[PDB]
């Protein structure tokens, strides 16, 4: 069982500047998750 | 110190000790209880009923206060018997000490009637 | 003389109303 | 200009002459202040002490109606 | 075509004699004590009942008399003291207040301030009638005995001051129990220390306790209070004097200007606030209700230290009217005191007393210099002190101390005279 | 037909007046769509969870979770500063409804969880008021050298 | 599964970001103000020294 969070690390989004997105995926199941694909 | 200055300290000590502060310190009950109303709210309770061996913090100070008024009343009277004191004061001292002596005793006896339903019954 | 009984007595007696109420 | 100052002149005169008057008028009292100093606390405390003990009759008598 | 209205209602009221006697403090002890017993019994006797343990009484006797002292304006009392009116300006208050209290009592009974208007029983209306009528009238006749010099002057002053003694200092040491929702805690902030010591090694946190407790609040408020209490005596003791002629002098009263105003100054603001809240850009309010929008919110008193930290600019608006009323709107109290130059002059002519140096007649111009200037530090700075204390958080003190400790001063100088009789003898 | 799970990002750790962050997973095992409506958190008395102490701001989600899919929501709250040293019942509820309008609530978590100006502005400075005292006590008590005897 | 949704965020225009948060501008600006008073500033004291 995977839990995943998407967070925006920038305090301000600005046109023409770098925007950093962090994805954190946590496996809270008793077994391993296989073929885990993230698509945004 | 003079004798009177020691006696005052002894009386002030009698107040606290007779109010059971040494029970409050180590058993540490609250000042009052609370009990359910029939509509389910809480009414406070000042006395731990039926427990002769138990007390709330303020109950002891109330009782010891009555005891102190009772003790001091006779001191006020004996002070009142002096011949130098203008009489208009003297009849007062015979008032204050006398009503202290009576009212504190009666109120203490009522408080004990409250603690023990069945007392002297 | 009587001012003490003027000002005190009725009031301390007026305890009774809340004594019963 | 001075007509504009007219608004200033009451403020200036009242403040400055008041302070001059105050200091010329009410010269310090410190030593007798020391004589009253202890009595200030003694009277404050002992007259408060009246109620500080008289209250103790009434809390539990409130139980006659309330503390059920 | 109102002095004619006095006749039908006057001397029916009881009154009391004056003594042809040389009464001393030792003798007055009791007569004072009576008043103490009565007032305190009123204080200490009445979940809603529980909160009640933790509503006119004295207040009418203050407000009615002060109102009559304001109605003395437009020269209305210049009907003037004479045997035929030797107390009747007071006597009028003796009934006008009585009925105004009864009116208030009926208004809240009709409101049912506690209790639905019939189902608890109409007999409680009779109860409240007797209760308030007796209480207030006896209290007034106490103050009269004291002014009759079986005591000293005003009792009600001393009474409220004693109430202030309790409601401040009781919280220092009262061992009565409190609970946060943690367990056993105490009302008396100080002595908790001794049980904390038995509870924790965390002395630093035990001290921070002295700075935390938000309700029946922490000792730091008490410490500020103590400091204020101590300081003010410096200011109040100052006084100034003039020689007088038929080695003797008239003391120019100084903070007498402070005595009257602040009651009005605080009241007017509080009441207009209440009004605006009830009637409703002008003002909007959060939950004790408090302002959080409109002009009244820009006007609101920044009592919280948080208010300091969030915005300093706001505070000027509060200062502008609150202090400016002391600066300017007070100026009219010459009539309220009745102490303009041509009033004090009249009074001193009744005294028939004159200074050295220059004419009685030009003494108007002589004293004029002193008359407006008395309003400055004699009055306004006591308000500045009040606000200092209040925003430091001195418990209830920015009203109380001002009067209470002044009364302590008066009682001190009385105590000096009498007990110094003891000390000299 | 719904399974919930909670994950504390920083651990089961207890700041006073700092941001506790946890993730709530919602797993739709049903055949119908669920609408996750709001996520709310409250501190309650540990002896009786009926009495609220501090309600945190409910997060409105309004997210549709189709059948056999899962969603994960981040929530963060700040325990009040005066809550230091106390035990509280932490209740985290997830409110969701089906397409039919049946409202369901799951208590994903229902457990009991356990300025330097302050020091400067008197405790430090009292010892500098004592400097005034040491000076003036010199200039006073040094005078006590004028009652010897011949 | 789905990740958390941060939700709707505002992307500030670069000009608006600079308007709100724009440092070195003052560093360069400070010198630009000096020339306004160069002549009288020197002359006043020079005359004073020649006569004081």
């Amino acid at each position: 069982r995977l839990l995943a969070s998407k967070s925006l690390l920038n305090r301000y989004a600005v046109e023409g500047r770098d925007l950093t997105l962090q994805y954190n995926i946590y496996n809270v199941g008793s077994s391993a998750a296989l073929d885990v694909e993230l698509s945004d | 110190p003079s004798a009177m200055t020691v006696y005052a300290l002894v009386v002030v000590s009698y107040f606290l000790i007779t109010g059971g502060i040494i029970y409050d310190v180590i058993v540490e009950p609250p000042s009052v209880g609370s009990m359910t109303d029939e509509h389910g709210h809480q009414r406070p309770v000042a006395f731990l009923a039926y427990r002769v061996n138990g007390q709330y913090i303020m109950e002891g100070l109330a009782s010891s206060f009555l005891f102190t008024m009772g003790g001091l009343g006779f001191i006020i009277l004996d002070r009142s018997n002096a011949p130098n004191i203008p009489k208009l004061n003297r009849f007062l001292l015979l008032f204050i000490g006398f009503v202290c002596v009576l009212l504190s005793f009666f109120m203490a006896r009522v408080f004990m009637r409250m603690k023990l339903p069945g007392y002297l019954m | 003389p009587v001012p003490v009984l003027v000002m005190s007595l009725l009031f301390i007696a007026s305890v009774f109303m809340l004594h019963i109420w | 200009m001075d007509q504009v100052m007219q608004f200033v002149e009451p403020s200036r005169q009242f403040v400055k002459d008041s302070i001059r008057l105050v200091k010329r008028c009410t010269k310090p009292d410190r030593k007798e202040f020391q004589k009253i100093a202890m009595a200030t606390a003694i009277g404050f405390a002992i007259m408060g002490f009246i109620g500080f003990f008289v209250k103790l009759i009434h809390i539990p008598i409130n139980n006659i109606i309330v503390g059920g | 075509i109102f002095l004619e209205v006095i006749k039908p209602f006057c001397v029916i009221l009881p009154e009391i004699q004056k003594p042809e006697r040389k009464i001393q403090f030792k003798e007055k002890v009791l007569w004072t004590a009576i008043t103490l017993f009565i007032f305190l019994v009123c204080c200490q006797i009445p979940f809603y009942w529980m909160r009640v343990i933790l509503e006119l009484g004295i207040s009418p006797i203050v407000t009615s008399g002060l109102i009559m002292q304001l109605l003395a304006g437009a020269k209305i009392i210049e009907v003037g003291d004479t045997p035929k009116d030797r107390a009747l300006f007071n006597g009028a208050q003796k009934l006008f207040g009585m009925i105004i209290t009864i009116g208030q009592s009926i208004v809240y009974v009709m409101t049912g301030m506690y209790g639905d208007p019939s189902e608890m029983g109409a007999g409680i209306c009779l109860l409240i009638t007797i209760q308030l009528f007796v209480a207030g009238l006896i209290v007034l006749l106490l103050d009269e005995l004291l002014q009759k010099g079986y005591g000293l002057g005003s009792g009600i002053s001393l009474f409220i001051a004693t109430n202030i003694c309790e409601t401040i200092v009781w919280k220092a040491f009262s061992p009565t129990t409190v609970n946060t929702g943690r367990g056993m805690e105490f009302e008396g902030a100080i002595i908790a220390l001794f049980h904390l010591l038995a509870t924790r090694t965390d002395k630093v946190r035990a001290l921070r306790e002295a700075f935390y407790r938000q309700n029946l609040p922490n000792l730091m408020n008490l410490i500020a209070t103590i400091f204020v209490f101590a300081v003010v005596i410096y200011f109040q003791g100052f006084r100034v004097d003039l020689p007088i002629k038929s080695y003797n002098t008239y003391p120019i009263k100084l903070f007498y200007t402070s005595n009257i105003p602040i009651i009005l100054q605080s009241a007017l603001v509080s009441n207009l606030y209440v009004i605006s809240q009830m009637l409703s850009l002008l003002g909007t309010w959060s939950d004790r209700a408090y302002p959080v929008g409109g002009l009244c919110y820009y006007l609101s008193p920044p009592e919280s230290f948080g208010s300091v930290l969030e915005d300093p600019v706001h505070a000027v608006v509060y200062i502008v009217f609150m202090l400016g009323s002391c600066a300017f709107f007070s100026k009219t109290w010459i009539e309220v005191s009745g102490s303009s130059a041509k009033d004090v002059a009249k009074q001193l002519k009744e005294q028939q007393m004159v200074m050295r140096g220059h004419r009685e007649t030009s003494m108007v111009h002589e004293l004029n210099r002193y008359i407006p200037t008395a309003a400055a530090f004699g009055g306004l700075c006591i308000g500045a002190l009040s606000v200092l204390a209040d925003f430091l958080g001195a418990i209830g003190s920015g009203t109380g101390i001002l009067l209470a400790v002044t009364i302590i001063y008066q009682y001190f100088e009385i105590f000096v005279k009498e007990q110094s009789e003891v000390g000299s003898m | 037909s719904a399974d919930t799970t909670i994950l504390f990002v920083k651990g089961e750790d207890f700041p006073a007046n700092n941001i506790v962050k946890f993730l709530v997973g919602f797993t739709n095992k049903g055949t119908e769509d669920f609408i996750v409506e709001s996520l709310d958190a409250s501190f309650r008395y540990p002896q009786d969870y009926q009495f609220y102490i501090q309600n945190f701001t409910a997060l409105p989600l309004n997210t549709v979770v189709p059948p056999q899919r899962q969603a994960t929501f981040e929530y963060s709250f700040i325990p009040a500063e005066p809550m230091g040293g106390r035990p509280f019942g932490l209740v985290i509820n997830l409110n969701y409804k089906d397409l039919n309008g049946n409202v369901f609530q799951d208590a994903v978590f229902n457990q009991t969880v356990t300025d330097g100006e302050t020091i400067f502005m008197y405790m430090f400075l009292a010892g500098l008021g004592l400097l005034v005292i040491v000076g003036l006590h010199q200039l006073l008590e040094s005078r006590k050298r004028k009652r010897p005897i011949q | 599964g789905s990740t958390s949704a941060p939700g709707q965020g505002g992307i500030l225009a670069q000009r608006e970001f600079d308007r709100r948060f724009s440092f070195l501008d003052w560093a360069a600006f400070g010198v630009m103000t000096l020339p306004s008073i160069g002549i009288p500033l020197l002359l006043w004291y020079s005359s004073k020294r020649k006569y004081d």
